[PDB]
C-alpha cells in the first residue's frame, strides 16, 4: 500500500514516556497594588512541569530527559505509553547539556530504545522527533538532519512552531540519535529549528551520572563575559579580543591559584582565546584534576593551574534515599558537600560547608554513586563517616 | 501616537478633533461647540532609575470665524521620576484635589463642574510644584500620595495696581495666594478609596466688597470612592469647601457642599451608557442669598466606541436648577442641554 | 525519475475549491477622537472571508468547509480549480466541530473526492494538506499524522506558520482523511501544529446537515466554566472539582427540569465530572431527546432530565429559497423557530418566538431538510402551516 512511519513508531513508542514534575522554587514577594503603567525595578512557590523522556535501561528503569524539566523537582512522575504510571527519582543532571537522568521506582516490564552511533550522522539523513509539545500528549513530527554542528549539537527541522523542546530524536530505524533540547534557557521553546544532543554524547554523560553521581566536568571557576558588556566599557579594557573576567569564583582554582577580575584571558595552553564563548567551550573538553595554563592580560600576566569539578551539576535529596547539595571532590577522594541551606535539615545533622564523606556509613565512599549505593542497600542504621578536613565525626 | 522612540527618548504626539454641537434654550451655550486638542508627552531615560519628562496640552476652539482665535494652554510641566521613590514636576498642572475628584469626571461631555479651572488647587492652574510617591517606596502596591505647593498668581502688571501684582496676574476670580495641598488614594483590585485637602491664602483683590465670600483662606476637604472592574464603572465624591467654590460671577461661597456620582457600563459591542448626578449646595452666602443651589443636574448619556481612535456620543444635561433671582444675578445656566459629538483621536 | 506527490495531487485538485464569502455583522460604533494612550472599557459592517472547501457530492454539488469561513455569510462564492465560478448557498454548519456544508448553485461537471476511513489512521502515516494560507491561492503542504487524539481531533505537522487553518487533509492515495480546522476561535490561524476533524466524523456531521437541516446534538443548556473563574472565587465555592454553573439557560431543559447557578456538577450518569470541559464533551456524545441524570452540589442536590437540540447549530435565510433563525424541535416533531430579530422580515410574516411548522406549505415538515425540500420544489404559492403551540395559522 502506502509508505508509513507507523510501523517503526510502534516499535519505538513503548520506550518513550511522559514526565510530570511537581516542585517548588523561590520567587520574590509581590508588591501591591499593581500599576501596569509603572515599569518597576522570598517564598517558595509550587510549579508544574511536563516533558518527555526515553527509557535507556529496561532493567534499571533508567530514563533520559531534559534538565529543564526535572530541575527543582520535589516529585517526578512517569507514565509509560501503555498508560502504566510510576514514580521516579533523580539520579543525575547536567545544565550545560540540558540533559538529565532519572530512575523509575519499581519498574516492571519495560522497553528500552536502542541507541545508534551519532558519529555516523549525515545531513540529508531522515529524522523523527517525539515529544509533548503543548501538554496535550505525545506528538511525533518528521524531517531531516539539518546541520551537524561539527559541541556537535544536531540541528533538525523536525521541531514544532512555538512548542517546548521535546525529547527523542530517532532515525528511520527507530534508534536514538539525539535528545532534543532547549537553547532558550530558563524558558524551553525553540528558536525556529531543533537542537539535539547527539546520542553518543547522551550515552557518555548519562553513564557518568550513573557511575559517579555526576558528570566529571572541571570548571575554571571564573565568571564573566565578552568585551562588549557595560562593565568592559565602564571599566575601559585595553586590547579587546578575549574573555572578560568579571569575577573570580570563591574557593576556586582560579581564585586559589591566582587571578583577579579585569584580566582578559588571551589564550589557553598556547591557543588564542577570542571570546568567553570559545573559553567556556574549551574548558568543557577537560575532566577534573586536569591542568591548563592560560595567558591573562593586565599589563602582561600569565599562569598555570589545575581545575576541580564544576558546581552546576550537583546532587541534593537523592543521595540519601531519605530526604533533605553535595557533589564529587577531585578524583575518587570521597564526596565533598557544598553550600548548605537555611532549612538546615542536613546541616542539622552535623554537616558543615566543606565536609567530605569517605566512609560509606562504614565503608569506602570515593563517590556519590557508591555512597548512594549504600544509603539504598542498608536503610537501617546510618553513621556518616564524614571528615570535613580535620574533624572526623560520625553522625547518624 | 508615539512618533519617536530612539536612544532612550520617547515622544508621544496626541490630540483629537471633536465635532460638537449643543442644543439648548440657552442661546449662550447653544450652537457649534467644535474644538480640537493637541499635546505631547515626552520622556527621556537619564539612568536605569531616573527619568525626565515633560508634557504640554493645548486647546484650540474650532467654532469661531477666521478673524479670531480662542485657544489656551491646559497643562505645561517638566518633571523628574525616580524608580521606587517618587516624582517631582513644576508648571501648569492639575491641583492634587483632582486626584480624587477626577474619578467622577468621566461623562461624555458635561460633569466635573462643581469646581473649575484656575480655582485654587481644585483643577488646572499655574505654578504647581507637585511631589508624588507611588506604592510607598514600592512596598505597598496601590497606595499613592502627593503633596503640592502653589505660588501666588496675583493682579496683572502694567495696569496701575499698587499691591498684589505678579508677572502673570489676572482677574480676581482666577487669582490665588500661596497654597499647599495633599492627596492619598488606595486602589485594591477594582476598588478605590481616596481623600484630599487644600488650603490657599486668598488675595486682597479677592476680599473686596465687589465679591461675596470674603475670607482669609480657601479650604477644601474631599472624600471619594470608586469601583472599576467587570465592565462596570461606579464612582462618587463629596467635597466640603470654604471660600473656595465660585458662585458664577458673584464671587465665592462662604461654605459649599459638593457631591458627584456616576454609573457606567461597557457593552462588548462598543456602547457605554452613563448616568450621573451632580449638586453644589451653598450656605451663608451673604447679600440675603442665604442657602442656595449653585449647581444641580442629572446627566444621561452614551458613547459609542468604533475603536480606540473614533467615537460618537450624546449627552443630555437635565438641569434641575430653577430660574430665580440668585441664578440670574450669578449668571448660572438653568436650562437643559443636549450635546452630540463625533470624535477622531490619535 | 524522482518521486513526487504531483501525480496524485492531479487526481485530487479538481475536488478542492476556493471559497469567497461576503457578509456582514454587528460592530460597535467607534467613539472619537482616538487616544492611543488611553486603554478604554450598533451598525452592520461588511467583511470578506476566504477559505477552502472539498467537493463531497459531485451530483448535488455538496462542498464541505470550515464554519469559521461561511459563518454570517450573505453571499458565498466558489471557484473550481479549473477556474469555473459558481454561487453557493448554506445547507448546514456546526460551530463545535467548526465544520460547514454548502451547495454549489447549478453544478456542471464536478469531481468529488473519495473519503477514506478515519478509523484506520496511525501516527507515522503520511499526510498532505491543501488550503489557501494567505489568500494568494491554493497551497499544498506535506507531512505526517502526529497525534490521533484517541474527540479524535487529528494532529498533523502539515500546517503553516502564521497562516489560516486551511481545509483538506488527504492521505497518499488522494483520499480525504480530515478537514483542517481552527482551534483559535473567532480567529482562524494555528497554535503551531494542525488540527483536523477526522473524515469519518466529517461524513457523519455532514449527512445530518443534509437529511435534517442541522446536526442532532442535544445541549444541557447550562453555561458556565471551571472552578478557577473570578466568579467561583468571588462567590466562594465549596468542594472545588467539577463544572461551575454560572447560569442556567432560559427555556432550557436544565432550566425546565430544575437547576440554578452555583451548583457544581460532580457526575453525569454516575461518572465523575471534574471540569466543564469533561462535561461539555460528554454532553456532546448524546443526540437530542436523550436522558442523562447528573449529580449537582449545593449541600448535596441531584436530578435526572432529558435534553433538546442545541442552539449553536441553526439555520437562517436558507430554509425558504427566498430570504429573511429556526432549528429542529425534538424528534421528527416539526421545525421550531427561535429568537426572531429586529428587521423582522420573517416575524412580519406572522412568525413569533416559538412557532413550529409541521405543515409543508400543505404537507409534513417533521424537519428543516423536508421543509426546505418543499420551499425549493414549489416556489409558486406558499402557505406556512405553522402552529406555535396553539395558534394554527396559515401565513403566506
Amino acid at each position: 500500500q502506502m509508505p508509513s512511519l507507523a510501523p517503526m513508531l510502534e516499535k519505538v513508542m513503548p520506550s518513550v514516556v511522559s514526565i510530570n514534575v511537581e516542585g517548588s522554587t523561590t520567587v520574590n514577594t509581590p508588591r501591591m497594588p499593581r500599576n501596569f503603567q509603572q515599569f518597576f525595578g522570598g517564598q517558595q512557590q509550587k510549579f508544574m512541569a511536563l516533558g518527555s523522556g526515553v527509557i535507556i535501561d529496561a532493567d534499571k528503569g533508567y530514563v533520559v530527559t531534559n534538565n529543564h524539566v526535572v530541575d527543582n523537582a520535589t516529585v517526578i512522575k512517569v507514565q509509560l505509553s501503555d498508560g502504566r504510571k510510576f514514580d521516579a527519582k533523580m539520579v543525575g543532571k547536567d545544565p550545560r547539556s540540558d540533559i538529565a537522568l532519572i530512575q523509575i521506582q519499581n519498574p516492571k516490564n519495560l522497553t528500552a530504545i536502542k541507541m545508534a552511533d551519532s558519529d555516523a550522522l549525515r545531513v540529508g539523513d531522515y529524522t523523527v522527533a517525539i515529544g509533548n509539545p503543548f501538554g496535550l500528549g505525545e506528538t511525533v513530527t518528521s524531517g531531516i538532519v539539518s546541520a551537524l554542528g561539527r559541541e556537535n549539537f544536531i540541528q533538525t527541522d523536525a521541531a514544532i512552531n512555538r512548542g517546548n523542546s521535546g525529547g527523542a530524536l530517532v532515525n528511520l530505524n527507530g534508534e536514538l540519535i539525539g535528545i532534543n533540547t532547549a537553547i532558550l534557557a530558563p524558558d524551553g521553546g525553540n528558536i525556529g529549528i531543533g537542537f539535539a544532543i547527539p546520542s553518543n554524547m547522551v550515552k557518555n554523560l548519562t553513564s557518568q551520572m550513573v557511575e559517579y553521581g555526576q558528570v566529571k566536568r572541571g570548571e575554571l571557576g571564573i565568571m564573566g563575559t565578552e568585551l562588549n558588556s557595560e562593565l568592559a566599557k565602564a571599566m575601559k579594557v585595553d586590547a579587546q579580543r578575549g574573555a572578560f573576567v568579571s569575577q573570580v569564583l570563591p574557593n576556586s582554582s582560579a581564585a586559589k591559584a591566582g587571578i583577579k577580575a579585569g584580566d582578559v584571558i588571551t589564550s589557553l595552553n598556547g591557543k588564542p582565546i577570542s571570546s568567553f564563548a570559545a573559553l567556556r567551550a574549551q574548558v568543557g573538553t577537560m575532566p577534573v584534576g586536569s591542568k591548563l595554563t592560560l595567558g591573562l592580560l593586565r599589563d602582561g600576566k600569565q599562569v598555570n593551574v589545575n581545575l576541580e569539578l564544576q558546581q552546576s551539576s550537583q546532587n541534593q535529596v537523592d543521595s540519601s534515599s531519605i530526604f533533605n547539595e553535595m557533589s564529587n571532590k577531585g578524583k575518587d577522594q570521597g564526596v565533598v558537600v557544598n553550600n548548605v541551606k537555611t532549612g538546615t535539615p542536613a546541616a542539622q545533622i552535623g554537616l558543615k560547608k566543606g565536609d567530605v564523606i569517605i566512609g560509606a556509613n562504614q565503608q569506602a565512599v570515593k563517590n556519590i554513586a557508591e555512597l548512594r549505593k549504600v544509603l539504598d542497600s542498608k536503610p537501617s542504621v546510618l553513621a556518616l563517616n564524614i571528615q570535613r578536613g580535620d574533624s572526623t565525626i560520625y553522625l547518624l | 501616537a508615539e512618533v519617536y522612540n530612539k536612544d532612550g527618548n520617547k515622544l508621544d504626539l496626541y490630540g483629537k478633533v471633536d465635532g460638537l454641537h449643543y442644543f439648548s434654550d440657552n442661546k449662550d451655550v447653544d450652537g457649534d461647540q467644535t474644538y480640537m486638542r493637541l499635546g505631547f508627552k515626552g520622556e527621556t531615560q537619564v539612568t536605569d532609575q531616573l527619568t525626565g519628562y515633560g508634557q504640554w496640552e493645548y486647546q484650540i476652539q474650532g467654532n469661531s470665524a477666521e478673524n479670531e482665535n480662542n485657544s489656551w494652554t491646559r497643562v505645561a510641566f517638566a518633571g523628574l521620576k525616580f524608580q521606587d521613590v517618587g516624582s517631582f514636576d513644576y508648571g501648569r498642572n492639575y491641583g492634587v484635589v483632582y486626584d480624587v475628584t477626577s474619578w467622577t469626571d468621566v461623562l461624555p461631555e458635561f460633569g466635573g463642574d462643581t469646581y473649575g479651572s484656575d480655582n485654587f488647587m481644585q483643577q488646572r492652574g499655574n505654578g504647581f510644584a507637585t511631589y508624588r510617591n507611588t506604592d510607598f517606596f514600592g512596598l505597598v502596591d496601590g497606595l499613592n500620595f502627593a503633596v503640592q505647593y502653589q505660588g501666588k498668581n496675583g493682579n496683572p502688571s502694567g495696569e496701575g495696581f499698587t499691591s498684589g501684582v505678579t508677572n502673570n496676574g489676572r482677574d480676581a476670580l482666577r487669582q490665588n495666594g500661596d497654597g499647599v495641598g495633599g492627596s492619598i488614594t488606595y486602589d485594591y483590585e477594582g476598588f478605590g478609596i481616596g481623600g484630599a485637602i487644600s488650603s490657599s491664602k486668598r488675595t486682597d483683590a479677592q476680599n473686596t466688597a465687589a465679591y461675596i465670600g470674603n475670607g482669609d483662606r480657601a479650604e477644601t476637604y474631599t472624600g471619594g470612592l470608586k469601583y472599576d472592574a467587570n465592565n462596570i464603572y461606579l464612582a462618587a465624591q463629596y467635597t466640603q469647601t470654604y471660600n473656595a467654590t465660585r458662585v458664577g460671577s458673584l464671587g465665592w461661597a462662604n461654605k459649599a457642599q459638593n457631591f458627584e456620582a456616576v454609573a457606567q457600563y461597557q457593552f462588548d459591542f462598543g456602547l457605554r451608557p452613563s448616568l450621573a448626578y451632580l449638586q453644589s449646595k451653598g450656605k451663608n452666602l451673604g447679600r440675603g442669598y442665604d442657602d442656595e443651589d449653585i449647581l444641580k443636574y442629572v446627566d444621561v448619556g452614551a458613547t459609542y466606541y468604533f475603536n480606540k481612535n473614533m467615537s460618537t456620543y450624546v449627552d443630555y444635561k437635565i438641569n434641575l436648577l430653577d430660574d430665580n433671582q440668585f441664578t440670574r444675578d450669578a449668571g448660572i445656566n438653568t436650562d437643559n442641554i443636549v450635546a452630540l459629538g463625533l470624535v477622531y483621536q490619535f
